[PDB]
């Protein structure tokens, strides 16, 4: 609700079109939203994510024109794309590394939101829409990685379907429904291909809702102080129009990010992959060291952390009369990590918005960031000593950050006064 | 299993400006045809790619003759016939001999330093250097722990890791003490087993290096196209980045 | 000529990109 | 509005019934098809299987292990009592569901020489590695480091159950009917 | 811009959500748009079209989980769907007849627009968006019909690609690009499958634009008289809220239409198809008589009508120095039929909007309706006597209606006065 | 080509309340096995579908015994073996003989009156009728015009409308005078060619009707399920439409 | 203006160049791939072909007709004069592009006995029915009604041109090389 | 009892559809 000017048709065609369909007025209001003038470089990841979604959709639509979702032909079709179709190697590598770019971008986006309190009121709806987008992205990437039908694709599908089948009572039925048979086979591949095509458009719709939500609430800034709505002049002293200023800033940031991304794609496409996925799927043999993609490693580690011998697992088993065993407890913990990440807007009870003015929250947030990196690193390691203890401690801290630390800090912390206005921060 | 040691070979194709040595790929092709093809195959590599640019680049008549040596079961008819350049290399003649089409991309050559992926970040994936290490990694006599305990039908190889190991070579808590393991492939390369066109050196190290290069091209033929595309896109995004920088700078000059 | 800089800038910017991209 | 509400909510209920009738096939078409459900038993020849060598076959899209246990494997498997087993159930479909996980109840013959088993880890479905691996002279699932005894019983790791045994029988001297 | 009440939160959760994302307000404004009281049963086809789009998308999504876009597997996969997957026969017949339902609904929609002047000002944008939707629907149905890979699929694809190949100069290149080879082959099938999945979502976006466009101007009515914007009382005196008055009306109409559609699907699913499509595609032989689907027969007939002997074709050949030959002239005529349909808002120069008060426009409109039916009928016939002459006359009248008759009627006609208000029409 | 004349047959599966006669389908399967299967095949029809509901509904053991009469190349090992219920029927042994799986849907016995499609609306597609007419459409003596000019290896068929015609039987305009055409298939049916166990007569008419019914089942084995689903949907929508009509009337009574 | 506009429009131009460089592959990937463009000639064994029988063979996705013409077919063919023909170009890849559509320029041998041509109607690509059909004792296209003569030349109907003749030649007494 | 027609109407409408749909 930041005061600002409204669209005015200038030329004849604009006047003709405005009276019939105010699409140009909507576009003007969208690109002319007054945004804070003190945003730092961590706000550039939204445009990066928009570009990543568009790139993934375009490259995937291109690839689907040549890929056959059949077990006897999927690997061969991917090799045909790599070797025969014009520039198909570049398109395949772009679509493969675009997932990595997309997920590094969303993790940076999410941790910016966590640091600066962008999840806090009145921005809960934006956070919830984002969490839905993230779940959709995870599912889309899972099915996409299954589509090549290599060793890693096959056994990752096996592991994820087993996790679904770990649910008590209804687990076997849900696993059979997702698989379409006793095990991962052609039906699973075909339906995964169909849903992999479907999901990105749902993600695009959710992203449109995301954009509308953050437009309604208004952009957040590092200071955490909202723009002044008292008058147009004061609002202008705290903001600049999104176009041309932040359009150009974010486009420049995206250009640098794309420079790095294209260098990676053109000189080391296989660094972020796994060599075993260049082996045709073998249902009768598993790779010795199956490893998920890096963007699923932290939650895979959280899944692996809780074994049968952990005290909380034993307590859960006892209280549930054996219904909740170690396997299902691990599944529940893996999903509960996402659950607390979603429920953060109601767990953080502190009144001050930005973490810049929260002395203890800084320490705990940077511990959380280090913990996320440690979970990523330890997911790829074996469960033997000392990795089991490291994973247990990392998962415990991840849960304690949301369930324990944030509510307490909301009560015992002593923040410092933010600036009176965004103008005061910008002029310094 | 695990990931052990490998010999770092200065392959020509390594590096941003690395490119295939066309002669080396022709030698590797010869070694593959005369040695490896007896058991292995490359079901994904089209034979016609022996004349595609950025590779061995043979004359299409020579390729056509090379292709004629293979027998092929026509995709439609069913009766066998001579191989055309449109056909792929045959399947592995030997059941348990894996396909070599993607072998140079299906194996990791470096592991570490502490599961941080930094070694691959600075040295590459290492497929061709692991192939080189397996071909050249058959020692004269086995490890001392195995004399008279070798699994029948297997041979010790320094670089192979997913192989069985005699109980005499593991320690007290299950870890193997030998550098390598027992592979089911007999030492395929022996000194001067090939006679080259240009009389080039045909030692085991030479044949292994050549066949590694050839298998790298077989796994990724468009590597030189990939790196040309990369350099191009990088130069473009670099120019655009500089211009967008100067633009953002002159644009913000007025507000602040 | 009235748009000498607007027209010259667009072409010059495009040429600087294509011209350099062919230096590999 | 008695009649008004009655009519409106009856219309809503009929609409809900039609919506459910239309929605159920959309979910149901993802269940196994008649082609998948029609898969029947297969026959495996074990005429050329010696002691100590495992045979991996494909059944229902999963691996099945047929192993001729050696004398050492038979001796090792029979030593362990029910005390140290993670789960008591043999989980053998060819006998009573309540039977204990004894070596006699884990094999198709009274001498324990044969062992037909699902080669699928009960934790999340990986394939245990044979060759007398693990810390118990049996199989080892490397996906999460689980160990299975010489008789296929779970001894260590996150696996909650022993490797299941499907329906099997020696119809001939050197043939096994899987399924 | 019809005056009416606005959304007002009453409960706690609604007040909480309104300040964060006014989505409930948007939904309320959408379903509470005042609409004329006098709309007749011909306004029900928009809801029918929306349902048809949703049904086609859902049925296609479930079908794609079992269909293999490969020449060696496509026909087999479709028969697998028919026979093996539970409910697959009903789903495939629903998706096959949904195209027929969609196109019959769209033609009724279009001809209602033509009769009642719903294309006239200020509703040109809505008509243009609809024309784009119709082109997208045509492309989607075309590429869907090729996926079964029967005889009709193969040879319809061959003919439709030859149409593009007929373009002078760049035609061969465009045909090769659209085929990915010398003839229709696996590449064509795969790319067609990918684009058939893609296009319906583009149609959905265009339909959203359609909805917004007709929300902006309002709804047209048989009377042709716009709602009174002078005050809220008068606006309510000419209109009723869309919910429930027209929601229930259109839902009832859709229920009856679906009764008929399900009866057709359950008791004669393949009446609207061709038996030849139950034959595996044979590139070495053509069916003795290829016939398009009924919804393409009119424009197929327009394509067939103009042979080399026609005087206008000879004139075009002479003026173009032989560049425009009979084949390319026919292709141009087929596309120009849809073109002249497209820009009817600028050809119809009659001030009065509704065709009910135009005494002699009715004659020509019903002649056009009979002409469209006759084109449908004659498309399936051979080009021998007398079919060639009647086809030529039908095409000539189709072009003369838009190009000749409507501009002249805009000048010489003497329409009768419409009612003063929609209230006067509804009360009699 | 064009549309021929087919003798309409009252099949048991005609109309909304149509159901396959189980015994007739069993007789059709018998006569298909002993006559048609020699030259024809049904690649899209699983053998296991013989046991499914709404069809022949043979016992499982009988179907499993029936499937053993086919020799099929195994997909797993590429070796000949006895057929199993999971396998489809063999392909056409004779090349110039199409697949009979979808023949009952790939032919339209009813055409006209003038391309309007009204005939099919009241008579159906007529594929089974076309098959019946083709099987029984072989006369003892060919047309008099064709005598002395009959194509070699072809037989006249009153129902076939896609074969060659002798120049003698053509007219000045170039259209064939004979109602039929010359097909490449000898008369397959013959009185008492198949011995029905239940004693049903084995005349050409009865046998042809049985084959047509069985081929209709093979083309659309879920016809009865389709009709049941259609009735269920029609009744749901009927109740819903009546309720919606009453609701709309009550709602609009307020403003009217 | 002098420098304000130059920088912005230079940035726009560089962006446009990058956008075009990215867009072009998205379109070029739909062109024929390496495998499609590699399809070379084929060899047909015409050892068993009496006069009057046509031999239809798949090549580059489409049918190729190889008909051995009879006494009458060749008589009729050589009787038609170049003026009576709708299209006077031979449309033959072997002889020069300017060659006239005489019967001797439509066949491979001077006897005019072997006629090899794409069985692809030049209107919209259907396969004409052969075996002496139509009004000119040749081929009839049923898609729209095109008539061809015993030489494969268009005589009546929508088809603009004659049926093309591939680069074809006899490699031996009984073997033809197509393409 | 507070919602006889709202509740009973919903169930009655649903039962009429299901009860009749099973007639065939
Ligand atoms: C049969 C006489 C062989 C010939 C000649 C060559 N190879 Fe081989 N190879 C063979 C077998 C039986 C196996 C499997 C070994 C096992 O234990 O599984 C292999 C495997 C390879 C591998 C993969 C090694 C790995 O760690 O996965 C490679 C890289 C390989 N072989 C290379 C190779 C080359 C380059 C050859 C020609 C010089 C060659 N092999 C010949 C059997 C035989
Ligand atoms: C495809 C995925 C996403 C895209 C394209 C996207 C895009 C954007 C954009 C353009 C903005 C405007 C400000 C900015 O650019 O930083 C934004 C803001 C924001 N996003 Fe996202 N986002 C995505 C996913 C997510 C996710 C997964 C979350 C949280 C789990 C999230 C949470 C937020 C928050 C809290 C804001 C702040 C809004 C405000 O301050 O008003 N987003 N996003
Ligand atoms: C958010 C959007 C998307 C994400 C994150 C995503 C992610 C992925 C990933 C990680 C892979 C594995 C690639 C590999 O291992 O080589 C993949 C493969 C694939 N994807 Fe997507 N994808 C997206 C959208 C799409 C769309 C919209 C399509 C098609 C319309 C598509 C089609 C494919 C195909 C055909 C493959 C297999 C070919 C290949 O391996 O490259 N994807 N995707
Ligand atoms: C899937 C395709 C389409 C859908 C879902 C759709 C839907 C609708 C809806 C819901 C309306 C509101 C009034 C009504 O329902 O009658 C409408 C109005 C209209 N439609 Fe469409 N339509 C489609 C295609 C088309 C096409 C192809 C055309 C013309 C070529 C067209 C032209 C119009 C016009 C002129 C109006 C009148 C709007 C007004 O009176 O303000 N529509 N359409
Ligand atoms: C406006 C939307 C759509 C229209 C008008 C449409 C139309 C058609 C038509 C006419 C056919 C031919 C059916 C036959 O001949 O048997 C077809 C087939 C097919 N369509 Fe669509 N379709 C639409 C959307 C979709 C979508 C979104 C998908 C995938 C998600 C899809 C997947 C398929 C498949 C797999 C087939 C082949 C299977 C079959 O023949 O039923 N369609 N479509
Ligand atoms: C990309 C990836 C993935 C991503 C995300 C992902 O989240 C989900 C988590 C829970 C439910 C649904 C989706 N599930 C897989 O897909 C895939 O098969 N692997 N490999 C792999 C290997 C071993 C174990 C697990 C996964 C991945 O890492
Ligand atoms: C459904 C159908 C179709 C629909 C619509 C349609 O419009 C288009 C017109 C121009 C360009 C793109 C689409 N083009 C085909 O697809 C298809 O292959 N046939 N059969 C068929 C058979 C013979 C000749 C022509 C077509 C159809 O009738």
């Amino acid at each position: 609700g930041i005061p600002h000017d409204h669209y005015e048709p200038r030329t004849g065609i604009e006047k003709w079109l405005h009276s019939r369909l105010p699409i140009v007025a909507l576009a003007y209001d969208t690109i002319m939203i007054p945004t804070p003038r003190n945003l730092n470089w961590m706000w550039i990841w939204g445009v990066v994510l928009a570009f990543c979604l568009v790139l993934q959709i375009v490259t995937g639509i291109v690839l689907a024109m040549h890929y056959t979702p059949h077990v006897d032909l999927a690997f061969a079709s991917v090799e045909h794309i790599m070797r025969n179709v014009n520039g198909g190697f570049m398109l395949r590598y772009l679509h493969a590394n675009g997932a990595s770019l997309f997920f590094i971008a969303v993790y940076l986006h999410i941790f910016r939101g966590l640091y600066y309190g962008s999840y806090k009121a009145p921005r809960e709806v934006t956070w919830i829409v984002g969490m839905l987008i993230y779940l959709a992205m995870m599912a889309t990437a899972f099915m996409g990685y299954v589509l090549p039908w290599g060793q890693m694709s096959f056994w990752g599908a096996t592991v994820i379907t087993g996790l679904f089948g770990a649910i008590p009572g209804i687990g076997h039925s849900i696993q059979t429904w997702l698989l379409g048979g006793p095990a991962v086979d052609n039906a699973t591949l075909n339906r995964f291909f169909s849903l992999h095509y479907l999901l990105p458009f749902v993600i695009a719709a959710l992203v449109a809702i995301h954009i509308w939500a953050f437009h309604s609430t208004g952009n957040n800034n590092p200071t955490g102080v909202e723009v002044r709505r008292t008058s147009k002049a004061e609002a202008q002293k705290d903001t600049v129009p999104f176009w041309p200023y932040f359009i150009i800033k974010d486009v420049f940031a995206l250009a640098v990010v794309l420079l790095v991304f294209f260098a990676i794609v053109g000189f080391m496409p296989n660094y972020l992959g796994h060599p075993d996925n260049y082996i045709e799927a073998n249902p009768l043999s598993t790779p010795a060291h199956i490893v998920p993609e890096w963007y699923f490693l932290p939650f895979y580690a959280i899944l692996r952390a809780f074994t049968a011998d952990v005290w909380v697992v034993q307590i859960a088993n006892f209280i549930s009369f054996g219904i909740i065993d170690a396997k299902f407890f691990g599944v529940l913990a893996m999903f509960g990590a996402i659950l607390v990440m979603a429920l953060v807007p109601w767990l953080d009870t502190s009144p001050v918005r930005s973490g810049r003015y929260r002395p203890m929250f800084k320490i705990y947030f940077w511990l959380l960031a280090a913990d996320f990196v440690i979970l990523t690193w330890v997911g790829a390691q074996q469960t033997t000593f000392p990795y089991d203890w490291i994973s247990l401690i990392a998962s415990a801290y991840w849960f304690a950050y949301f369930l324990v630390i944030l509510p307490i800090l909301g009560a015992i912390e002593k923040p410092v006064a933010p600036p009176a206005t965004i103008e005061e921060d910008f002029n310094a | 299993a695990g990931g052990g040691h490998v010999e770092d070979v200065p392959f020509s194709f390594e590096g941003p400006f690395g490119t295939f040595d066309q002669h080396q790929l022709q030698r590797g092709l010869q070694v593959y045809t005369e040695v490896c093809a007896a058991c292995h195959g490359m079901k994904f590599v089209p034979i016609r790619s022996l004349s595609e640019p950025g590779g061995p680049e043979l004359p299409e008549d020579q390729v056509r003759a090379y292709a004629t040596q293979f027998t092929v079961t026509d995709e439609e008819t069913g009766e066998d016939r001579e191989g055309k350049p449109t056909d792929h290399f045959p399947h592995s003649a030997l059941e348990n001999a894996p396909d070599l089409s993607l072998m140079a991309k299906a194996r990791a050559g470096f592991h570490g330093p502490m599961g941080t992926g930094i070694s691959q970040l600075f040295n590459g994936i290492g497929g061709p250097e692991y192939i080189y290490s397996v071909l050249t990694g058959f020692p004269e006599e086995p490890p001392k722990c195995a004399e008279g305990h070798e699994p029948d039908g297997f041979y010790y190889n320094r670089a192979f890791q997913n192989g069985s190991v005699p109980d005499t070579c593991k320690d007290a808590n299950g870890v193997k003490t030998t550098a390598g393991s027992w592979i089911a492939m007999p030492p395929p390369l022996m000194d001067d087993l090939v006679e080259y066109a240009d009389g080039h050196d045909a030692s085991v190290h030479a044949m292994a290096e050549d066949v590694s290069a050839f298998l790298m091209w077989a796994a990724e033929p468009k590597l030189m196209a990939r790196k040309q595309a990369g350099f191009t896109a990088v130069m473009f995004l670099t120019v655009l980045s500089v211009l967008l920088y100067l633009t953002n700078k002159r644009l913000w000059a007025g507000v602040k | 000529w009235k748009y000498r800089y607007r027209l010259g800038g667009f072409a010059s910017g495009a040429l600087l990109a294509l011209a350099l991209a062919g230096i590999f | 509005g008695t009649r008004r509400d009655f009519l409106y909510y009856a219309t809503a209920g009929a609409g809900a019934v039609a919506t459910g009738a239309a929605v159920w096939p959309l979910i149901n078409q993802m269940n196994p098809s008649a082609d998948v459900q029609a898969l029947a038993s297969i026959f495996v020849d074990v005429s050329s299987v010696e002691p100590g060598v495992q045979l991996t076959v494909k059944f229902l899209g999963k691996p099945i292990f047929i192993r001729r246990r050696t004398e050492a494997d038979i001796e090792l498997g029979r030593s362990v009592q029910l005390g140290q087993l993670v789960d008591t159930n043999a989980r053998n479909a060819n006998i009573d569901a309540g039977a204990e996980a004894t070596d006699q109840n884990r094999t198709l013959d009274e001498a324990g020489e044969w062992l037909v088993m699902w080669g699928v880890c009960t934790h999340l479905g990986c394939v245990p590695i044979g060759g007398v691996s693990g810390d118990f002279g049996g199989w080892f699932c490397p996906c999460h480091g689980s160990h299975y005894d010489s008789a296929g019983r779970i001894r260590k790791g996150p696996a909650p159950e022993n490797l299941p045994i499907p329906l099997a029988k020696f119809i001939d001297e050197t043939t096994i009917q899987l399924g």
